[PDB]
């Protein structure tokens, strides 16, 4: 189907002594395939897929240059947003960015986005025209004018219109064994009695990829929310996810009850029942 | 391929 | 300003004496700094690795910290919690069929 490939920054100031704590993070799709972290000892961005490892020298020496321009660019920001705030030096803040570009089945273009958090709230975001920005307050506001000033946003639109696509087309080659196959959710329902009368059902789906999935339960054919536990989608350490929805229901009227799945390595949707 | 700057 | 969600969880299906994999899923939490442990019968366990820090897209953060661990009838296994938003450690047990 479509696919993304997104990067994720984190700078945290440490104003008791030194620089702030960095770190980046690459994916394609729900695969993570680089990093680089400021307390690690390389220095370097470091693969994290197997199907990264063979690009080479000048791959990996320019993704460290531009991911360590990324931090610099950050910790500077960092002293900028305190300043706009009016805020002592005293606490610890945080920056994060995130940027991507996702493709559709023909692996064209779809959308692109790049936007920036300061404290963990909204503080400039490219919209999807990918010509304007979304500023959330005044020093945003701020920020903004600087940005149209210095053509960010055209340099921003050209690299995830192209440059970005093009890499993502790249890596979905190199790595198509993984990144262009789906994992079914393997699923099946358990059962734990909460009273001599009544139980919990439990659908659960493992081992699955990509993450998204939809578990819905329904009685009688009809959906059903009543009564209902739903997890957050998790992952399972491997690459792959996991989840489960329950439903209590009276004994001896589980037949009732149907557990449905949807994952886009499943053709068709399943049922499952109590066995 | 990360992107390769104009501060906040 | 936002506290951490917390799942504890096995990577596969429990087999008591079986090796396996103890996950502690944490989510939702801001900000980043955030102190995570995997208890054996009350006590840390020392060889704890975790993901690299990332975040979703309502800039909320998420860790997956894990270990190997072998499930059996008479240990206890949980995971514990701090964080800026918590008055105290959070204590999630963890049960093989959640
Ligand atoms: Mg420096
Ligand atoms: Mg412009």
């Amino acid at each position: 189907g479509s696919h993304s490939m997104r990067y994720f920054f984190t700078s945290v100031s440490r104003p008791g002594r030194g620089e702030p704590r960095f770190i980046a993070v690459g994916y394609v799709d729900d695969t993570q395939f680089v990093r680089f972290d400021s307390d690690a000892a390389s220095q370097r961005m470091e693969p994290r897929a197997p199907w990264i490892e063979q690009e080479g020298p000048e791959y990996w020496d320019g993704e460290t240059r531009k991911v360590k321009a990324h931090s610099q660019t950050h910790r500077v920001d960092l002293g900028t947003l305190r300043g706009y705030y009016n805020q002592s030096e005293a606490g610890s803040h945080t920056v994060q960015r995130m940027y991507g570009c996702d493709v559709g089945s023909d692996w064209r273009f779809l959308r692109g986005y790049h936007q920036y958090a300061y404290d963990g709230k909204d503080y400039i975001a490219l919209k999807e025209d990918l010509r304007s920005w979304t500023a959330a307050d005044m020093a945003a506001q701020t920020t903004k004018h600087k940005w149209e000033a210095a053509h960010v946003a055209e340099q921003l639109r050209a690299y995830l219109e192209g440059t970005c696509v093009e890499w993502l087309r790249r890596y979905l080659e190199n790595g198509k064994e993984t990144l262009q196959r789906t994992d079914a959710p393997k699923t099946h329902m358990t059962h734990h009695a909460v009273s001599d009368h009544e139980a919990t059902l439990r659908c659960w789906a493992l081992s699955f990829y990509p993450a998204e999935i939809t578990l819905t339960w329904q009685r009688d054919g009809e959906d059903q929310t009543q009564d209902t536990e739903l997890v957050e989608t998790r992952p399972a350490g491997d690459g792959t996810f996991q989840k489960w929805a329950a439903v209590v229901v009276p004994s001896g009227q589980e037949q009732r009850y149907t557990c449905h799945v949807q994952h886009e390595g499943l053709p068709k949707p399943l049922t499952l029942r109590w066995e | 391929y990360l992107d390769s700057h104009s501060g906040a | 300003q936002r506290t951490p969600k917390i799942q504890v969880y096995s990577r596969h299906p429990a087999e008591n004496g079986k090796s396996n994999f103890l996950n502690c899923y944490v989510s939702g939490f801001h900000p980043s700094d955030i102190e995570v442990d995997l208890l054996k019968n009350g006590e840390r366990i020392e060889k704890v690795e975790h993901s690299d820090l990332s975040f979703s897209k309502d800039w909320s953060f998420y860790l997956l910290y894990y270990t190997e661990f072998t499930p059996t009838e008479k240990d206890e296994y949980a995971c514990r919690v701090n964080h800026v938003t918590l008055s105290q450690p959070k204590i999630v047990k963890w049960d093989r069929d959640m």
